[PDB]
């Protein structure tokens, strides 16, 4: 279950990074779409502690489509 | 017996089910604010028992670091 | 909606439902060992919501002061 | 401005460069995502942060994305 089972650690190592926090998460098996929503709790930590994170995806069986960043302490991932 | 296994495992992971309403082969669940890790452990356990997560939408509780509200949750056999 | 009101109130009173199986216009419930006071509060609340206790059989847990197993419980609307 | 010099230093190209006051709207060619981030992080150093960034992972890509939107500020 490479889709479901990778949530959790995925949540933690995000929430563990000094500066940011997983705000919102959505999964639809039918549409195969994992929408993530990461937020800032600082002032430029969403770019710094981020480049790193796209090494974490693509070491299991990934799903990465787009990644929108709109500086409303806002970063919208899709693992579809 | 699907509802029973869902509820027994829920209790085993510290979670509280409030609503358990079928659509058909799928059950729409309403769940109280939960530790996200516990939620996943629970769903993963259910996955091993043949009920897979069809839909899941959660939002972080802003003042509680590991916790989420469960907005949507639908299981399917 | 009978199952929903049962479950919501269960959570409100610190109780855990394991089984919720109908047998015609009445629901047979299986409940985890509980504080008797909480159990009564719960059933009393359900009574106010239009689900009356049709059957109830409980035994004290030895050696837990205040606690009972719910041996039989059948609700009716 | 050293947007263009750093772009070259990290492989691949800026195509269009329109201001709208203290912010620059860029169009950028499909890039290795890692290189893109290195570039933006370099630009971050000494001023000039990423205001907006929207990317799609162009199909059959060991690490590549198209840059749909990009706006820098400062």
């Amino acid at each position: 279950p490479a889709l479901i089972s990778r949530l959790g650690a995925l949540q933690q190592i995000i929430d563990d990074t000094p500066g940011i926090r997983l705000r919102t998460l959505s999964f639809d098996a039918a549409r195969n779409a994992l929408q993530l929503e990461i937020s800032a709790v600082s002032s430029q930590a969403l770019e710094q502690f981020s480049q790193r994170a796209r090494a974490r995806f693509r070491v299991q069986t990934g799903e990465m489509k787009p990644r929108a960043d709109g500086i409303e302490g806002r970063l919208t991932l899709e693992g579809a | 017996e699907p509802s029973t296994v869902i509820m027994r495992e829920a209790a085993r992971h510290g979670l509280t089910i409030v609503r358990l309403q079928p659509q058909g082969s799928r059950l729409s669940l309403t769940v109280q604010p939960a530790d996200f890790q516990a939620l996943m452990a629970w769903l993963d356990a259910l996955g091993q028992a043949g009920m897979t997560t069809a839909t899941l939408a959660v939002t972080a509780v802003a003042q509680q670091p590991g916790w989420v509200t469960v907005n949507t949750l639908v299981l399917e056999r």
